[PDB]
């Protein structure tokens, strides 16, 4: 009884962490490329305006 | 791609309202020339 957790546990904590670490892989290019344009763009907009 | 093609359009933007805004100068003072020298014609007429 107790090895079952045990086992279960164990297994699933490896495989979870492993796969976070593959899967926390992929984000760096949203937040920053929209930010990136506004702050150059801001400008523009504002001739725009005027 | 709507990052880049958007930015180059507003960049021709710019130049293309800053020619229209050159040019509405231009033709603001033409025209402001343009009264000045009816008004003094009108003053040399009554004179």
């Amino acid at each position: 009884k107790e090895e079952t957790k045990n086992k279960n546990l164990e297994e699933t904590n490896v495989m979870k962490i492993i796969l976070e670490t593959k899967q926390t892989k992929y984000y760096t290019e949203l937040e920053q490329m929209n930010s990136k344009f506004q702050s150059d763009t801001s400008n523009k907009v504002k001739d725009h305006q005027f | 791609a709507l990052y880049q093609l958007i930015t180059e359009k507003l960049d021709y933007s710019l130049k293309v309202l800053q020619e229209k805004f050159h040019e509405n100068n231009s033709m603001c003072d033409e025209l402001k020339r343009k009264e000045n020298n009816f008004k003094n014609r009108l003053k040399q007429l009554t004179k």
